[PDB]
RNA sequence: GUUAAUGUAGCUUAAUCAAAGCAAGGCACUGAAAAUGCCUAGAUGAGCCUCAGCUCCAUAAACACCA
């Protein structure tokens, strides 16, 4: 029943969102957020992590982005927030990185697209 | 520093079979070039 | 504070047949090979032998090895120059034609009346001349023969200072194209000297200095 | 590259009317009374070693390079969250905490890092275990009993709980 | 707004523009318009050096501006045969071409860069140095 | 007047058949991959290396020609000028047997 | 041998979750670049000590020196 922010739409991505989720790719390291319209980050999973550092190999692979990704849906599945917006680029979704990011979070029962406002 | 560039392949998408050619022009001296006949050498006049 | 003034030349000889490969390059080599004709389309050479591989397997039961086996012996037949022209004398410094495989430079020796002088080759410039000019001249003029080296810049390749009166040394790059060593048995000696050697034979911090801006290759 | 370029610029504070400005930064910048339990002392460079050292150990492995290339691997998931739990997991659980605001409705002002893991469960019936972890929904159906409740502590120990 | 202290922060063109001589003073000496022509043989070697030559402007901050390959020169060459007198035989060839214009330069420069192109050329590789004009 | 020579000529396109298959064991693959793991490692020190090069060739054209400056005035009103000569460099590149 | 400084990866972070960001490389993709995708290598100058201190080494900036 709450606001989302409706608006921009000038500039992108769309601000319109309780929960969105945010995937930075640096030449190292791959760093899932999630993160609330105040910019707070709620709840985050990165490869700089030691938990996560130390299990696995090559911080940057795909295995990486696909590790991250289920440990960020056990988290988040944790902090009991089963929804939230993925405004990736064109290319980005083209990506296998992202894919396989985008299917580690389904399967971990986090709905990427959340549910719509009552009475919007 | 002769060896930089000398490794690579084609990289146009449609091409016919190409092996290695030793060709000798009028000098003495001796080059690889790659060419679609797979004799093992050729020389100009 | 006077200021002795001394021109000075690093002459490269270019290097003439084409290195060796390191086992990494080799192997590289092989694989670029294997994907190249892994990605090929056909071939006419190819066409003709397959073709008429399969051809006459039908028309027995109802070309390409003749060329194979002529440009086979038409090879083998053929001979080639030798990569060693250095190791089978194995002995020559001073010989133009020593080393294909890398560039090569040239020392001398001088003893003077002071000094005992191994040198990279030096001019002597007076104040009306350019270092340009005096190089040339010093070149055409010192080693008695008949060289054409095309020159790179107006600016010198690098510079060395010996303060006694105060005096330079100013290093120029002089590309060889084809030179003509007359009296190839003179007495002066002439070393005609790679990387390494180039750090062997010379004394100096002046001329240590030179394998700094030289080509490592 | 513009695009994290923009963003970082956006995170800075103007002198011009912005919109973090009317938008409620929530106090903006904000000195925190912090009644905590004391950070556990460690040894900066002798761990920087260790994990230097575990991290060489597994990137020498030909084995994991192999799992690497052909896009199979897993991660013992309960193991990460045994880490994540020991070191950095109390800040987590503070933020979220931030989030839902239970500090402001608690002291008010003060936020404290939760040193020791508390692991809260529900028994739903013989086999089954609902655990609370922070922020999580639960049915007061399976809260109709008092919970399980784990920690670690040597006992010279005293400690209250609170619901 | 004009009156205000914010006037003019979404000022932007002045940033991007989107709308030969060689300069010689003698001290500060740029020679400029210079183009480069790799010609050989084969077609993946060339390609392979001007490429080579192409990142290494990029990295020593000398400002390339075109890249093109020029026409490629088909040669029939004919051979003498021993049996027949004044009897030709034919095998064909190809000469590839391709440039890289760089637009400035200095003296030091110049000396430094001729010395890495011509130290890195593979074997069967002609290189040339010229001046912009010329005629396609 | 421009015609480029990047068009894929007529006679390739109906003699594709010739090439179908492709196939590698494990090992070619991990081979192969390896290999290429390593050549990258491989010309990454030899760009670094070339690049250390000419710049401490073009660290002794600092030094030399700050030296010559720092000496004669006239020297760098010659020297930093570039010549006529430089016009139409040409040079060949080496072969695999000498003439 | 003397003074003002230092030694983080090529340039700049952090040193209470942690050695971080950017350059720089390879292969794929189109003619070259570029973007993008899949990948690659990396550091707290070296020796002890207390739980910042003592030297060494080396660079650098000068001076002295040496030729
Ligand atoms: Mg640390």
């Amino acid at each position: 029943v709450a606001r989302k922010e409706r608006g921009w739409g000038t500039v992108w991505p769309s601000r319109e969102f309780w929960h969105r989720l945010r995937v930075i790719r640096t030449q190292h390291h791959i760093e899932a957020l999630v993160e609330h319209r105040n910019g707070q980050v709620v709840v985050s999973a990165s490869t700089r992590e030691w938990a996560i550092k130390k299990h696995l190999y090559s911080t940057r692979n795909v295995v990486a982005c696909e590790s991250v990704g289920r440990v960020l849906a056990e988290r988040c599945l944790e902090a009991g927030i089963n929804f939230m917006v993925y405004h990736p680029t064109p290319w980005e979704a083209a990506s296998d990185s992202i894919k396989r990011l985008q299917h580690a979070m389904t399967e971990g029962g986090v709905v990427l697209r959340e549910p719509r406002r009552i009475y919007e | 520093d002769c060896n930089r560039a000398l490794l690579t392949r084609l990289h146009r998408q449609t091409y016919a079979r190409l092996y290695p050619v030793l060709l000798v022009k009028q000098d003495g001296s001796t080059i690889h070039i790659r060419y679609r006949e797979p004799r093992r050498m050729l020389t100009m006049p | 504070s006077p200021w002795r003034l001394l021109g000075a030349l690093c002459l490269q000889r270019p290097p003439l047949v084409t290195k060796p490969l390191t086992p990494l390059q080799e192997e590289m080599a092989d694989l670029l090979q294997q994907i190249e004709i892994e990605r090929s389309l056909y071939s006419d050479h190819e066409l003709r032998a397959l073709d008429e591989a399969q051809q006459l397997a039908k028309k027995k039961s109802d070309l390409a090895q003749d060329l194979e086996d002529m440009w086979e012996q038409k090879f083998l037949h053929f001979k080639l120059g030798a990569r060693l022209t250095e190791a089978d004398k194995k002995d020559d410094r001073t010989s133009l034609h020593r080393k294909l495989d890398r560039n090569l430079i040239l020392l001398v020796r001088e003893k003077l009346g002071d000094q005992d002088i191994w040198m990279l080759p030096q001019s002597d410039w007076q104040p009306g001349e350019t270092l340009r000019q005096t190089a040339e001249r010093t070149l055409a003029t010192l080693s008695e023969n008949n060289m054409e080296a095309k020159f790179l810049g107006n600016a010198p390749c690098g510079h060395y200072k010996f303060k006694f009166l105060g005096a330079k040394v100013f290093f120029f790059k002089a590309l060889l194209l084809t030179g003509d060593f007359s009296q190839a048995g003179k007495k002066g000696h002439h070393v005609w000297v790679s990387k390494e050697e180039l750090g062997d034979y010379l004394k100096p911090k002046y001329l240590a200095q030179v394998r700094r801006f030289l080509l490592d290759l | 590259r513009y695009r994290r370029r923009a963003e970082q610029e956006a995170r800075k504070p103007h002198w011009w009317r912005t919109y973090r400005e009317h938008f409620g930064e929530e106090s903006g910048p904000k000195d925190r009374v912090d009644i905590g339990l004391p950070p556990p002392k460690v040894s900066r460079t002798q761990q920087l070693l260790e994990r230097k050292q575990a991290l060489r150990e597994l990137r020498a492995n030909v084995e994991e390079e192999r799992a690497a290339r052909l896009q199979t691997a897993r991660i013992p998931l309960e193991a990460v969250r045994a880490e994540w739990e020991r070191t950095c997991g109390p800040y987590h659980k503070q933020r979220l905490a931030e989030y839902c605001g239970l500090y402001r409705d608690l002291f008010h002002g003060a936020t404290f890092v939760p040193r020791v893991p508390l692991h809260v469960a529900y028994a739903v019936g013989e086999d089954d275990l609902m655990p609370v972890y922070h922020g999580n929904e639960v049915t007061p159906t399976e809260a109709a009993q008092a919970p399980e409740v784990t920690y670690e502590a040597d006992e010279g120990s005293l400690w209250t709980l609170l619901l | 707004y004009r009156s205000k202290p914010t006037h003019g922060i979404g000022r932007y063109k002045h940033l991007v523009k989107a709308q030969v001589r060689p300069i010689n003073l003698g001290t500060d000496y740029e020679y400029g318009v210079l183009n480069i022509h790799l010609i050989a043989y084969d077609m993946a070697l060339a390609e392979s050096y001007a490429q080579y030559v192409h990142n290494l402007c990029n990295h020593l901050a000398i400002k390339v501006e075109e890249s093109y390959a020029m026409p490629t020169k088909t040669m029939e060459v004919l051979q003498l045969q021993e049996q027949g007198s004044k009897m030709f035989l034919d095998a064909v060839l190809t000469t590839h071409e391709r440039v890289v214009q760089i637009s400035g330069l200095s003296a030091t420069f110049a000396e430094i860069f001729l010395e890495i192109i011509h130290s890195n050329l593979p074997e069967g590789v002609k290189l040339s140095v010229r001046e912009h004009t010329e005629e396609d | 007047i421009p015609i480029e020579d990047f068009i894929t000529p007529v006679k390739f396109l109906n003699k594709e058949r010739q090439r179908p298959p492709v196939e590698l064991p494990f090992e070619e693959s991990e081979r192969r991959a390896l290999l290429l793991k390593r050549w990258s490692l491989y010309k990454q020190r030899e760009h670094e290396m070339e690049r250390s090069a000419i710049r401490s060739l073009l660290e002794a054209q600092e030094e030399a020609l700050q030296e010559l400056r720092l000496s004669s005035p006239e020297l760098h009103a010659e020297a930093t000028k570039r010549d006529p000569s430089l016009f139409p460099f040409e040079r060949q590149g080496p072969d695999y047997t000498p003439p």
